[PDB]
């Protein structure tokens, strides 16, 4: 039951990851 | 002044040509005269045993321990 | 007056033969396993 | 005399100590 | 906008709200004090104080009532062990349920604060802006603070309108509330007299009370109040985190070490009793002025009270827990039951043998069995081939003397081997290890949990002091550099660094 | 394993309570700048 | 400047080559006395009794076997005052009980007080925000956590690192073996921010130097920056789009880059600062309890934790009787935990 | 903006803010007192590390009773 | 007593937000071998 | 585990290329916590009481976001002047260089530590006039390599000597 | 007055009269004598 | 008394979730209104 955590744990730190590469604020240049 | 201005000056090396070699020979008069192992109490090469003390010297109690390391330093 | 290539070159000397001669000690008298 | 202390605060005990650590690789137990 | 971290900084020069934070982080502080207090009754069992005191079930906040007088409760017992008749309404019970009413009455100033902000009283009369004359306050705060000092050291400490506190002897036999007198002179900074503490609190206090006239009299000097930024609330957060870590650390090291103020019966013992064999020494001389009053083995060893014994034992060291081995110090080896008494080694011809005991070091320890000198005698081999102080070789018994396995003789290698397993651990009990479902790995004691996170918070603190000092003291320059900072760091520029008028 | 039972409502827990904050502070401040224009 | 309290502090903060300010009288001397006591205590004085050891090039060390060893376990936590009751003024018998090692930890860790309020001077009078000074409070906690506390919580500054380079491996693998430090959560968040930091100072130096502008027409690029110009030496867009579609993210602005830089190294080290106060008392993340009860029932049951515990007796059973020698500790060749073979 | 009793009888307490006597004023008693207080802390943790031994000041559990 | 001049609005930007949530899941999986134990 | 049987088996530690390795790591930690502190310390004024200092940068700007006399100079009073790196490219290359290098070098050592060509060993290394050993920190780092090597993989060896 | 009170109140003395009193001496003589211009 | 464990879980979540999302739900509008003005 714990590896239900740990790979609960393990899979949403890859989900954040995901959308953090491909979901990020797009950098833009000031004017 | 700057640094390599005061190397390259004479006066800097008549100073350095006998002041440096004084204190550098100095340091081995020091432990070559065995002054080192006195004020230090580092045991010489042949002084880390003797008889009764075949063993390492150890320090049991803290406030007796100048009287046991005389004890044991007695030599 | 001298000039600081050569002051540097005799130091450099001087400091590697100190290194080397407490190399030396290293292989010789107290401190070597022999 | 601040600059000649500092430096020679460091240097004195410096040279002294190659010295005696040259002469201490001499010991020959 | 503001980011998260900052998010605390809209109440720094509002002081109708900054009252209102206070008194809410105060409600909840209170609130956490008789929430904790409840749940250590509801987890709390006071049949067997002897051999299950407050310090081996997880009693963290429970103590420092019984530090300072509560030592009763309304369910008709006491941490003394002793049945109450007619309990007070000051029982844990009683102080639990005063801190949660007083939560939701701080919770409601708090409100009424966060509410009604704008004040005259916080207001300045010269300029109208809001101001708080600090350095007024503090002295303000130093009366309350030395009158308080002086009340709780000449009435609550020497118990002339209070309990006192709890005293013990030397080996945290017989302990009770009591009143202390003050030991004025050289023996009130002995750390372990009690009577000290009161001879502080009353002194200090005075000393405080007329602090408090000084600052509330006498206004700052002009280069202190430019130098310090009096002005500024934040001088006054770095300073007070600043004696506030300082506290902390002087309550780790008086937690670890020990003294009056944490006795062991409330907190457990220290590591330094069980390295220097403090309850060793002490059931070794009893049990030796007993057989020279012609008493035998059997009898000194009876004379032996339980606590005692029960202190001369590593599982009660707070230097054997774990990290996160969490729980009470029941959860680990158990529920001491009884004392099976102590395991006199008689080898084979009948010479004393002794195990040798476990270092706090060591999760695990060899088990072997040093001689009256001290050679090696016996052990419990692991490689069993070409085995010399193997127990079989020498041959061993062991002899029960006092406790429930008293005058039993057992003269079997294997039984041997199972209480010289036993006696490396100090004096051997038994346990219930079904009451709790136990796991067989030690815990650490209140003492051991209190030195833990205050030294971390010590720690943690001097990281937040010197963040707001170099806040207050550098507050011109938060937003970032200007243009003046590139003509004074040049080299030479001045003769003095930071000073234009020089050059 | 003779694990925790209390430890499964620390992690999770421990990890929900930061993580809707943390969701909550940018849905705030999205929704603020949303409403400005 | 006319008072005495002003000219001393228009002297003290004079722009010189070595800057004293006020606080110059404190550090300059304790740090002087710290480093010269090490090339002291390094040099001449022995462990001979206090540890059985010898510890100096006098006695024949090198410079990883010299050290200035901790003092006896007999001394305890004592200040090991020159003048107390110890050596009772006895320069020689002082030396001999380690009492040097209390000389330079506590003139150090002054020292150490001294550079981070030397720090806090120089940015006021310079005019910059005190996040150098902010920044050492790292090392400060390191220092602290690690020679004062730590033995503050133990039997006594016996236990202490002895300030050696021989004697902080003794001392690294000592505390694995008795308390499984690697095991450490804290120790794993530091060991992650020092890593991270020389990661990211290598990233952030290959960066600025690859993403440079073209600012002259001589292959050796270091010689076209002009210290006082007011544009950017290299391309923060170039190296954003690279870091972007090589790695999927990365920095867009240089403050955030820069703070970053300082709180990965200063979190790692308060981090493990807090595992180290941890393990001043024996709370150690030694064992997980439930596969120590599966291997206890099933035989079978192996996993590198279990060796590295074995691992861990090992050392303390075979390190303890020469580490230890106050102890007395006499273990057989039964007793000591050993395997087939070697 | 809200005036209520208590207000009015704490404002004299609050009403002084930014008053700073001239000059240095107390410092060299300042200064003074955190020497006595500082050799006083040295005194009492010289006395618990059993560096400063004190007759009738036995530092151990043993003193207790 | 009226509004508060002291009020201000408070933000969590987007990369703020995934740097938050990347810590409370690391923590998350770090400790949660030592709390179940 | 790895580390500890290295550790027994090579004593990386005493192997001066794992040293070069941890200076690498210390200085990159030291040179990067040194290097974000002074360009946090010496922000140039963009943004408001209310504002994170971040935002006075604007991405894709053409000025510096940052004095560099003035940093450059309070790391000049803190030491000395000469040590403080003026030059902004060679401070960058001297970032990439040093955990670059030291972590090449102990790359490097654990290659060479493969073919067994192991760290000192100043194991008795100090004997007194008699010619008996008196213990050095070596070798009591030498205990705990040997309780380490005797301990690993149990029940693998059915030689003395560790050779594979 | 036990031993370890008289080494004390020596200590204090000797911190006096060989680290305070001559490193304040020499601070307000050299202060004293090479003085900033234009202050 | 024999519970469950898991409906430790199950409670406490079950009410956290919801919760959290009126929370947010209600910052959010908020957060609106104010930076519309
Ligand atoms: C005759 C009257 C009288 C008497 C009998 C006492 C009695 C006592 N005072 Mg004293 N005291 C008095 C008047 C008196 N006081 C007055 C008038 C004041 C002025 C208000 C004080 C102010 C005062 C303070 C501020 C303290 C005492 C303390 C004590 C206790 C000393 C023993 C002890 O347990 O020390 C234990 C504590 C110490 C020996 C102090 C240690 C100090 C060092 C320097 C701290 C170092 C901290 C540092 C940050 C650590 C860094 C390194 C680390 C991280 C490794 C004892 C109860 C101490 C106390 O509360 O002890 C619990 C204490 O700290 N008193
Ligand atoms: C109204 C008064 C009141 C009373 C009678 C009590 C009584 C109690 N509280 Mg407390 N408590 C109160 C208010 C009160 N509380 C409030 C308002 C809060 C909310 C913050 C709390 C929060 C609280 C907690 C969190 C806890 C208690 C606990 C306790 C118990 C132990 C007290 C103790 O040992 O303190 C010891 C206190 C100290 C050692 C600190 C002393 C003061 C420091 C050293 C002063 C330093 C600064 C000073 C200005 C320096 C200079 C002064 C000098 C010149 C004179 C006891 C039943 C404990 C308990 O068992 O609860 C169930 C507990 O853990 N209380
Ligand atoms: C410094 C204050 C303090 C101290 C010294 C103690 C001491 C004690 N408490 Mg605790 N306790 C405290 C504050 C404190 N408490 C507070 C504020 C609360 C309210 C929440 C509680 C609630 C509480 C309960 C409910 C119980 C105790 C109990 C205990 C005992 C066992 C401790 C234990 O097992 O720790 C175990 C600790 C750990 C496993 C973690 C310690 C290591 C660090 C701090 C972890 C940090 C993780 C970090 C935040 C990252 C998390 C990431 C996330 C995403 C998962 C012990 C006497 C037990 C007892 O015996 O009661 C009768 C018990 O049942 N305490
Ligand atoms: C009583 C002491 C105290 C007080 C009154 C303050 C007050 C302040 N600090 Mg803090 N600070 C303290 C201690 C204190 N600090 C300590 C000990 C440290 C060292 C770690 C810091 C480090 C620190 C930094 C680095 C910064 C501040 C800042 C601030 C300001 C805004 C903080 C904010 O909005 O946080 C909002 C916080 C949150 C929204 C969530 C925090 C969650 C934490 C990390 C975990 C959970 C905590 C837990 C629930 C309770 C802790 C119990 C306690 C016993 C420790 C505010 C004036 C900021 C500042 O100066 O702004 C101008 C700032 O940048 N502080
Ligand atoms: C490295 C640690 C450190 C650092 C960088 C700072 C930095 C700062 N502190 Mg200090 N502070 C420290 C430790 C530190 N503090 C400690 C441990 C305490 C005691 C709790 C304080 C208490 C404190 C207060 C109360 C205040 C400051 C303030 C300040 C600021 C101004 C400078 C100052 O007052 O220096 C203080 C000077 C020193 C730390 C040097 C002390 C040197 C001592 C006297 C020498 C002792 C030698 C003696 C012989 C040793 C005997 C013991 C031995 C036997 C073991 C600045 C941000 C002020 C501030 O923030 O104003 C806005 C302020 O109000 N600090
Ligand atoms: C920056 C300056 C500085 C600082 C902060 C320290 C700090 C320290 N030194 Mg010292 N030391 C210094 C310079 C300094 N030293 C210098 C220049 C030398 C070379 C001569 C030494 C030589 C030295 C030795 C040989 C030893 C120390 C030691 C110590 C520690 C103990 C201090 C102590 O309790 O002394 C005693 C207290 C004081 C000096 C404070 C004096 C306070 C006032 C001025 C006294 C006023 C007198 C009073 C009115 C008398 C009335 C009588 C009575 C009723 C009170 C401490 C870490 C000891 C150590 O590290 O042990 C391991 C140690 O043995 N130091
Ligand atoms: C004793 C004692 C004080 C020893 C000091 C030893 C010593 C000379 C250390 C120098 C270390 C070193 C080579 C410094 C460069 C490291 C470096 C990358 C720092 C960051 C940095 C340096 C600058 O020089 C400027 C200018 C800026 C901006 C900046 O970040
Ligand atoms: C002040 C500035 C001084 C410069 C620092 C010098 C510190 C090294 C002293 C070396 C010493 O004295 O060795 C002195 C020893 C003396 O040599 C020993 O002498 C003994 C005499 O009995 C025996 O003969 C030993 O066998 C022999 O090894 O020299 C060495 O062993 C040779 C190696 C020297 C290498 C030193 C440079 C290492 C750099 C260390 C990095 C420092 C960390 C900086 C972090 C920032
Ligand atoms: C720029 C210029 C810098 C100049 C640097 C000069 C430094 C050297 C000064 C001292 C050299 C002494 C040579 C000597 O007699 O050998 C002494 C020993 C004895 O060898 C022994 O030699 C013996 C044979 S024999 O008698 O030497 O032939 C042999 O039996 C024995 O096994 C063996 O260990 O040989 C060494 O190991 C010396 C190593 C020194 C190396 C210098 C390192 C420099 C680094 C910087
Ligand atoms: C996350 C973490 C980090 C570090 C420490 C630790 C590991 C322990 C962990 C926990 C930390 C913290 C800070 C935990 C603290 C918990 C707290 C403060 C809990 C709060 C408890 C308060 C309670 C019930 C208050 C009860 C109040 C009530 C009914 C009030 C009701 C009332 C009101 C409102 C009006 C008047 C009438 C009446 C009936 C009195
Ligand atoms: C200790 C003590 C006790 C009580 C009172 C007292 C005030 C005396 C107090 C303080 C004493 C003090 C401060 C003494 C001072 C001693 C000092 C500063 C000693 C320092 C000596 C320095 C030494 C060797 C330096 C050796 C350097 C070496 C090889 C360098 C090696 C190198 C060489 C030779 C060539 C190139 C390569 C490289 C690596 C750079
Ligand atoms: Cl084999
Ligand atoms: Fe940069």
């Amino acid at each position: 039951m714990e590896t239900l955590v740990y790979v609960f744990l393990l899979a949403g730190t890859l989900g954040v990851i995901f959308f953090a590469v491909f979901f990020r604020d797009p950098p833009r240049i000031a004017k | 002044r700057p640094f390599s201005d005061i190397i390259t000056s004479i006066r800097y090396w008549i100073i350095h040509s006998i002041t440096i070699p004084a204190l550098y020979v100095a340091g081995w008069l020091f432990v070559s005269t065995g002054l080192a192992y006195d004020i230090f109490g580092t045991p010489r090469p042949n002084e880390y045993f003797t008889q009764d003390r075949q063993q390492v010297p150890l320090v049991n109690d803290r406030f007796s321990a100048k009287q046991e390391l005389e004890d044991l330093t007695k030599g | 007056r001298i000039p600081l290539w050569l002051i540097a070159t005799v130091g450099g000397t001087l400091a590697l033969t100190v290194v080397g001669i407490f190399f030396y000690g290293s292989y010789s008298g107290v401190g070597s396993s022999l | 005399t601040f600059r000649w202390l500092a430096i020679h605060g460091l240097a004195v005990p410096t040279v002294f100590f190659l010295g005696a650590i040259t002469s201490m690789q001499f010991i020959q137990r | 906008g503001l980011p998260w971290y900052r998010v605390h900084t809209v109440v720094l020069n509002d002081p109708g709200r900054l009252i209102a934070v206070h008194l809410m982080h105060t409600a909840l502080v209170a609130g956490w004090a008789g929430s904790m207090a409840l749940y250590e009754l509801a987890v709390f069992d006071p049949s067997d104080p002897v051999l299950n005191p407050m310090w081996r079930q997880g009693m963290f906040v429970m103590p420092f009532m019984a530090r300072i007088g509560v030592t009763d409760s309304w369910g008709g017992w006491s941490v003394t062990g002793e049945s109450v008749a007619n309990p007070g309404f000051w029982s844990f019970e009683g102080v639990a349920l005063a801190h949660i009413g007083l939560s939701g009455l701080l919770f409601l100033a708090a409100v009424w604060h966060w509410v009604y902000w704008d004040l005259e009283l916080f207001r300045d009369p010269r300029t109208g802006n809001p101001a708080l004359d600090l350095p007024k306050i503090f002295g303000i705060h130093l009366l309350l603070s030395g009158v308080l000092c002086f009340g709780f050291g000449a009435f609550h400490v020497t118990g002339a309108w209070g309990p006192g506190i709890w005293v013990s002897d030397a080996y945290g036999i017989t302990g009770k509330v009591q009143p202390v007198a003050p030991a004025w002179g050289a023996e009130g900074f002995n750390p372990f007299n009690p009577s000290g503490v009161a001879s502080h609190h009353i002194a200090a206090g005075i000393l405080g009370f007329l602090a408090g006239i000084f600052h509330i009299a006498v206004r700052p000097p002009q280069r202190l109040y430019r130098a310090l930024r009096m002005g500024n609330i934040e001088t006054v957060l770095s300073s007070s985190i600043a004696a506030v870590f300082w506290s902390a650390f002087i309550t780790t090291g008086t937690m670890w070490y020990g003294s009056a103020t944490t006795p062991i019966e409330l907190f457990g013992p220290t590591r330094y009793q069980w390295d220097s064999g403090y309850f060793q020494q002490e059931i070794e001389r009893r049990v030796e002025n007993s057989l020279n009053e012609g008493l035998n083995l059997s009898e000194a060893w009876s004379r032996i009270p339980d606590k005692l014994a029960f202190y001369d034992y590593i599982g009660n060291n707070p230097a054997k827990g774990g990290l996160f081995r969490a729980g009470p110090m029941n959860k680990g080896d158990g529920i001491a039951e009884a004392w099976l008494g102590h395991p006199i080694f008689q080898d084979k011809e009948g010479k004393e043998l002794t195990v040798r005991r476990m270092p706090a070091f060591f999760e695990t320890f060899p088990v072997i069995l040093v001689d009256k000198d001290g050679i090696i005698r016996a052990d419990i081999p692991f490689r069993r081939a070409e085995s010399k102080y193997s127990i079989e070789q020498v041959g061993v018994t062991v002899s029960f003397y006092g406790g429930k396995l008293n005058g039993q003789v057992f003269k079997d290698a294997p039984t041997v081997k199972k209480y010289a397993r036993k006696a490396q651990l100090g004096e051997v009990l038994e346990f219930d290890r079904t009451t709790l479902e136990s796991d067989g790995v030690f815990r650490s004691s209140p003492r051991g949990w209190y030195t833990f996170g205050h030294a971390n918070f010590a720690l943690l603190f001097f990281l937040g002091h010197l963040w707001h000092g170099s806040r207050t003291l550098f507050r011109d320059v938060f937003s970032g550099i200007g243009a003046e900072v590139t003509e004074q760091v040049e080299f030479g520029a001045f003769q003095k660094l930071g000073d234009r008028s020089t050059k | 394993m003779n694990v925790s039972v209390a430890a499964y409502l620390a992690v999770l827990l421990g990890t929900f309570v930061p993580v809707v904050f943390l969701v909550t502070l940018y849905i705030q401040s999205e929704s603020r700048k949303a409403g400005s224009s | 400047g006319r008072g005495w309290f002003d000219l001393i502090d228009d002297w003290l903060k004079r722009d010189r080559f070595v800057f004293v300010g006020w606080s110059g009288l404190l550090l300059f001397p304790t740090s002087y006395l710290s480093i010269g006591g090490w090339f002291t205590g390094t040099t001449f004085v022995t462990s001979w009794y206090t540890h059985g050891l010898a510890s100096s090039y006098l006695e024949g060390c090198n410079f990883f076997t010299a050290a200035v060893s901790t003092p006896a376990n007999s001394m305890g936590h004592s200040l090991l005052l020159l003048w107390g009751p110890e050596a009772q003024g006895d320069f020689t018998r002082w030396c001999q009980i380690g009492g040097l090692w209390a000389f330079c930890a506590l003139h150090g860790s002054f020292a150490l007080i001294g550079f981070c309020l030397r720090q806090f001077e120089i940015a006021r009078l310079v005019g910059i925000r005190p996040y150098n000074a902010i920044a050492f409070s790292g090392p400060i906690a390191i220092f602290v956590s690690v020679f004062l506390m730590y033995p503050l919580g133990q039997a006594s500054w016996f236990f202490a690192p002895s300030l050696g380079v021989a004697a902080i491996f003794r001392f690294l693998l000592f505390i694995q073996g008795f308390h499984n430090f690697t095991l450490n959560p804290f120790h794993m968040m530091g060991v992650a921010g020092i890593l991270g930091a020389a990661l990211l100072c290598a990233i952030h130096g290959a960066t600025v130097q690859n993403t440079i502008f073209e600012d002259g027409d001589a292959a050796n690029t270091f010689r076209a920056f002009t210290p006082t110009q007011a544009e950017e030496t290299y391309s923060m867009v170039t190296a954003n789009r690279f870091w972007s579609q090589i790695f999927g993210v990365a920095f867009s602005n240089k403050r955030w880059l820069h703070f970053f830089m300082l709180f990965v190294p200063l979190a790692g080290l308060w981090t493990s600062a807090i595992g180290i106060v941890g393990l001043a008392l024996n709370l150690r993340a030694y064992d997980f309890v439930s596969q120590e009860l599966r291997a206890a029932e099933d035989p079978e049951f192996e996993t590198f934790y279990t060796k590295n515990i074995l691992l861990n007796e090992g050392i303390r059973s075979w390190m303890a009787a020469q580490d230890q020698p106050h102890e007395n500790f006499i273990f057989p060749e039964e007793v000591l935990p050993r395997g087939n073979a070697l | 903006a809200l005036r209520t009793r208590l207000g009015e009888l704490l404002r004299p307490l609050n009403s002084e803010y930014g008053k700073v006597a001239p000059g240095w004023g107390t410092t060299p008693i300042m200064g003074f007192v955190m020497l006595l207080f500082f050799l006083f802390l040295l005194i009492i943790l010289q006395i618990y590390n059993s560096s400063l031994i004190i007759e009738n000041v036995d530092v151990d559990w043993a003193s207790l009773g | 007593s009226g509004p508060n001049p002291n009020k201000q609005p408070v933000e969590l930007n987007r990369t703020s937000l995934f740097w938050g949530l990347l810590l409370i899941f690391v923590l998350a999986v770090l400790f949660s071998s030592y709390f179940f134990n | 585990n790895f580390m500890l049987v290295f550790q027994a088996e090579h004593n990386i530690l005493m192997h001066p290329f794992h040293q070069l390795g941890v200076a690498g790591v210390f200085g990159g930690s030291l040179f990067s916590a040194m290097h974000g502190s002074l360009v946090t310390s010496s922000l140039i004024r963009e943004t408001t009481e209310n504002e994170s200092a971040n935002y006075g940068y604007k991405f894709g700007q053409e000025e510096e976001t940052y004095n560099i006399v003035a940093a450059h100079g309070y790391f000049g009073r803190l030491i000395f002047q000469y040590a403080s790196f003026n030059n902004s490219r060679a401070l960058h290359f001297f970032l990439g260089l040093w955990p670059v290098v030291g972590i090449w070098f102990t790359a490097l050592g654990v290659m060479t530590m493969a073919f067994n060509l192991n760290g000192f060993n100043f194991n008795q290394s100090v004997v007194d006039s008699q010619g008996r050993v008196i213990n050095t920190w070596a070798d009591i780092l030498n205990r705990a390599n040997l309780g380490m090597e005797v301990m690993h993989e149990r029940n693998a060896h059915n030689f003395p000597l560790d050779l594979a | 007055m036990t031993p370890s009170l008289s080494a004390f109140i020596n200590s204090l003395l000797l911190g006096l009269f060989v680290v305070v009193i001559p490193i304040g001496a020499a601070l307000f003589l050299v202060s004293q004598s090479d003085r900033v211009t234009r202050t």
